[PDB]
């Protein structure tokens, strides 16, 4: 069980490496869905079934679906922004990078002085979380599903083709 | 020595100074987007590091 | 129990199994032998999908546990249902779902 | 057996990792793949807390996570779309006619 | 907690203006009509804002462990649910120049509305979340409603982006806040800690993470670059609901939440937020002398104001009375925004400079000198009564650099706004019932701060009677 969240954990560190600092659209976002799918083993791991599930169904089916439908609509290839490499310089990402090292540091620091007892990776079953969402949640579902709607009309207003 | 009114300047003196920090402070609204996550990130890291020296 | 390691281990192989023989059919295939603008439409398609499925999601979590959630639980997915439907109503009704023209 | 702060350092990790694309990458394509590997660090945070307390909760807001990050993918795939139809490149440089 | 009848009475204005949008969204389902779904719209936001006098006979409950209704869950209800209806208002002759659909604006603004009615009653981290994505997300397709425009869409571009970014560093926040704690409601935040313990350092790094996260929201620096473009490039009624709306609901959450969490009293985010409170006030009034854009120029107004928000905010423990002057100061914000933003949007409709505006519109030049003389805290006006609140409240807690930040940001805020009231009135070279409904709106709002500067006891008791659960 542990061996496995922290294979799952360096798999999804590795790919999120690569998709940073990839150049291809496609394989960046094929890196991404190997970055989900260690993310959902880390779910799985720890006992949060329903999250892992849900992961791999909606993260990792259906919005990276929705990001390579658009690449592949884009065309996305050899354009000139894509070319130069950027990105890749060291004096353009030297500044973030020491950005995200000091952020990460702290947030480290932070972290590792909380008390721990440890996860017993007992499994929470998707039944308590439907038992949870409709019981002390529901507000949250209704207004959810209102916030969809929102994004659902606002997504449509913004891209049609006329 | 006193007909350009000396203490008048010397109570001007603020004015000049909010004047030079405002344009100084509008040369962070530059209008790109990437600097704006970037400031957004610096502040995270100032006011993080401020929580934990007086924690 | 005994009977869970082993359909886990069961689950493991069965997995390892299939991936590397989908990998050495590929590898026996090339081994063996000689050798000598898309429209917005499609966009708002996957949007729909994504959204709708974020929503079946919730519906998800509902149908596994409706006895223990009560009348309650079905008046709330009631609403959630007609809220739903009322958005699918409105996305057919406008042209959003109509790929002819 | 698994500890809480391992899984939040893990979290930790892939939001910096998330926002290190979105701020060094020029391209919007990528910027929108570093929010939402951010916005997946943080729900993946957020199941690691409700799993230590074994507690719905953390999947809960996990669901509202992706709730959020699958319509905020729409709206700015949509946005990302109109850019590219009206301007015919991604260059988020490039807007940056309202300044001052 | 369950859901009870009397519970579903606490909660008319969130059910009137969910079924406003079924209502509004199925009409457009029948046919496009502007004026049918605009005052479908504003008949289900008018609904709300009468059953507030249902709940106020309800009296102060939990609803679910999420929510909680009692005073200024009513009071901020009330702002938005007039936010929401100037904003339509304001957007109906604004709209009549859109040649594209129209209809979706006020179904935008509703669910606005309803995010903010969420962030008025939420007692939970899952409704201060939910809230604020409600507010941002269709602020989103509001902010890019004219899409064809570079400023818009650029606007939209922008703050999608850093509002997403922001919503996943709140997120982070709640994450390291719950891992601590292991309970999300307000009054758990903190309460497993004693003895001086307060200072944890994960509960405080979730604390920062969701301080960069709201002060994005509340335009605070230095979460504050997205402001002047945002403004300037959204559209006038939008950036009136950005003004108002959406700065009531995430204050007033954020009100709630540190006055519920035994971590609010700590003395770093104290600390925190006074050099966050100073930087705001005196950057928002320093990048303000040189604009000749007045929606930048409300911008870094917006964030000046939300600083001194911020200042009533930090003596909410040691204060007494902080609760009363936010509401107060929230008031005659709100007011005054309304009317600045209802002259700008009248002068932007319908869809296709403010010096002399006198001498062809003297009625809009009046209301507008008369709410750039309340931003800027002069009396006989409810800016005066707020900034007098907030003095007070820093003279309570001893908060002297924030009060000397008030009083030299005042000046220089007072500069720009005499700088526009004066321009009005110099020298430089509509015709339906729904344009004159936003004059008549921006005109009531004038008379209100006038009266309200003159007279402020009502004012005062209709907040004092806002108290909540101790
Ligand atoms: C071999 C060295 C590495 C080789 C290269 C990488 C290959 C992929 C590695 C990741 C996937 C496999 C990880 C190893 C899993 C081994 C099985 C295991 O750990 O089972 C224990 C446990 C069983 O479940 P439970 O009921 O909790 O039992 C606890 C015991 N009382 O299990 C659990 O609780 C959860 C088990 C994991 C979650 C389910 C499976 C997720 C798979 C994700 C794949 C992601 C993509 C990988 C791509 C690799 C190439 C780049
Ligand atoms: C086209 C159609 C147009 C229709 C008209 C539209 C415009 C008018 C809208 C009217 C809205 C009415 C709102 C009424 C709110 C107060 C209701 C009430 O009776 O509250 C009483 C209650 C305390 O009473 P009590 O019975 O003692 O409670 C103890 C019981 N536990 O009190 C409370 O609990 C708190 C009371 C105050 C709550 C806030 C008030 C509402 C929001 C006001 C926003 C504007 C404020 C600034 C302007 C002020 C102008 C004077
Ligand atoms: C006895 C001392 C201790 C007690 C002090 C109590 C405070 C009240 C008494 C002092 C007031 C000093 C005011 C000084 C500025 C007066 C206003 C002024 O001169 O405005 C005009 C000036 C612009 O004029 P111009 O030269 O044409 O600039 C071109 C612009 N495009 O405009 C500008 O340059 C910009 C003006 C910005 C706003 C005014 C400056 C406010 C600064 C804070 C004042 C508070 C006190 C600070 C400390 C004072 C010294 C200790
Ligand atoms: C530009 C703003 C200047 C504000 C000055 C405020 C000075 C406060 C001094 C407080 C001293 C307390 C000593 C105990």
């Amino acid at each position: 069980m542990e061996f496995a969240f922290y294979i799952c954990g360096l798999i999804a560190i590795l790919a999120t490496l690569r998709v940073i600092t990839h150049t291809n659209p496609v394989h960046a976002l094929l890196y991404l869905i190997i970055s989900l799918l260690a993310i959902s083993g880390v779910f799985f791991s720890l006992g949060a079934y329903f999250a892992g599930a849900l992961e791999i169904i909606v993260y990792a089916g259906a919005i990276m679906v929705l990001f390579v439908f658009v690449v592949m609509m884009l065309n996305l290839g050899g354009s000139e922004i894509e070319q130069e490499r950027q990105w890749l310089k060291p004096q353009v990402w030297i500044g973030p990078a020491i950005l995200s090292a000091i952020m990460l540091v702290v947030i480290v620091y932070a972290i590792l002085g909380v008390n721990d007892q440890g996860i017993d990776g007992t499994p929470i079953s998707a039944k308590a979380v439907g038992i949870t969402l409709f019981g002390p949640y529901v507000l949250a579902v209704e207004l959810a599903s209102m916030l969809l709607l929102a994004g659902l009309v606002v997504a449509f207003h913004v891209g049609r083709e006329e | 020595l006193l007909k350009r009114d000396p203490l008048n300047s010397m109570m001007n003196i603020p004015a000049v100074l909010s004047r030079f920090a405002g344009k100084g402070l509008l040369l962070s609204e530059n209008g790109y987007l990437r600097w704006y996550v970037a400031s957004m990130s610096i502040g995270a890291v100032v006011v993080l590091a401020l929580l934990m020296v007086l924690r | 129990s005994t009977e869970v390691i082993a359909h886990h281990w069961a689950f493991a192989i069965f997995l390892i199994v299939a991936i590397g023989l989908c990998c050495l059919m590929l590898v026996g295939g090339w081994f063996l032998g000689g050798r000598a603008r898309l429209s917005a439409k499609f966009y708002l398609v996957a949007m729909f999908f994504v959204i709708f499925d974020v929503e079946a999601l919730y519906l998800f979590a509902w149908s596994t546990s409706i006895r223990e959630s009560g009348w309650v639980g079905f008046v709330e997915a009631a609403i959630f249902i007609f809220v739903l439907l009322a958005g699918l109503v409105y996305l057919v009704r406008i042209g959003a779902l109509d790929w002819t023209p | 057996m698994i500890p809480l702060q391992h899984g939040l350092i893990l979290a930790a990790i892939l939001f910096v990792l998330g926002l290190t694309g979105l701020v060094i990458r020029r391209n919007l394509l990528f910027m929108l793949i570093g929010l939402e590997i951010m916005i997946n660090a943080s729900a993946l945070a957020f199941v690691v807390a409700g799993s230590y307390w074994g507690q719905t909760d953390g999947q809960v807001m996990y669901i509202l996570a992706i709730s959020l990050a699958a319509a905020e993918a729409s709206i700015g795939l949509a946005l990302l779309l109109q850019l590219h139809r009206r301007r015919q490149n991604l260059n988020i440089d490039s807007v940056s006619e309202m300044r001052g | 907690m369950t859901i009870t009848p009397q519970n579903l009475i606490a909660l008319l204005p969130l059910l009137i203006v969910g079924l406003t949008v079924v209502v509004v969204m199925l009409s457009i389902a029948w046919r496009r009509n502007h004026f049918l779904n605009a005052t479908l719209s504003v008949i289900g936001l008018n609904a709300a804002l009468v059953s507030l006098w249902f709940v106020g006979q309800a009296g102060a409950m939990d609803v679910t462990p999420l929510m909680r209704v009692d005073g200024f869950a009513m009071l901020y209800t009330g702002l938005v649910l007039l936010a929401s209806l100037a904003t339509c208002t304001f957007a109906y002759p604004w709209l009549e120049g859109y040649n594209d659909n129209k209809d979706e604006f006020y179904l935008l603004v509703l669910i606005a509305a309803l995010g903010g009615i969420l962030l008025a009653n939420a007692n939970h981290l899952a409704s201060l979340f939910l809230g604020i994505e409600l507010i941002s997300l269709p602020l989103f397709g509001l902010v890019g409603y004219a899409f064809r425009q570079k400023r818009s869409l650029e606007a939209s571009i922008k703050y999608t982006i850093l509002s997403a970014a922001a919503s996943s560093f709140l997120l982070f926040g709640m994450a390291l806040v719950y891992a601590q704690s292991g309970d999300l409601s307000f009054v758990a935040l903190g309460k497993n800690l004693g003895d001086g313990m307060l200072n944890e350092p994960l509960l405080l790094a979730g604390f920062g993470l969701m301080i960069v996260g709201l002060g994005f929201k509340l335009s605070l620096v230095p979460f504050h670059l997205w402001t002047p473009d945002v403004y300037q490039g959204a559209p006038a009624p939008v950036s009136t609901f950005l003004a108002t709306a959406s700065k009531i609901a995430i204050f007033g959450v954020v009100m709630r939440l540190f006055l519920y969490a035994p971590v609010g009293d700590s003395e770093a985010i104290r600390v925190v937020l006074a050099i966050i409170a100073f930087a705001s006030i005196i950057f928002g009034n320093l990048m303000a002398l040189s604009q000749t854009n007045i929606k930048r120029l409300l911008g870094y107004s917006s964030i000046s104001h939300l600083g001194y928000l911020l200042v009533a905010l930090i003596a909410l423990q040691t204060g007494e009375m902080s609760m009363e002057a936010v509401g107060v100061y929230l008031a005659g914000y709100l007011f005054s925004s309304l009317g600045a933003f209802g002259v700008v949007s009248l002068m932007s409709s319908p869809y296709r400079s403010y010096r002399g505006l006198f001498w062809h519109r003297p009625i809009l030049a009046a209301v507008m000198t008369v709410m750039m003389l309340s931003l800027a805290g002069i009396p006989m006006t409810l800016g005066f009564i707020g900034k007098f609140y907030v003095l007070a409240v820093g003279v309570q807690a001893h908060l002297w650099w924030l009060v000397g930040a008030v009083v030299v940001g005042s000046a220089i805020g007072l500069y720009y706004y005499l700088r526009v009231a004066v321009s009005l009135y110099l020298h430089a070279p509509p015709s339906n019932w729904q344009y004159s409904a936003g004059g008549i709106v921006v005109l009531i709002s004038a008379l209100l701060v006038l009266v309200l500067g003159v007279w402020p006891q009502p004012l005062i008791s209709i907040v004092r009677l806002a108290m909540p659960l101790m």
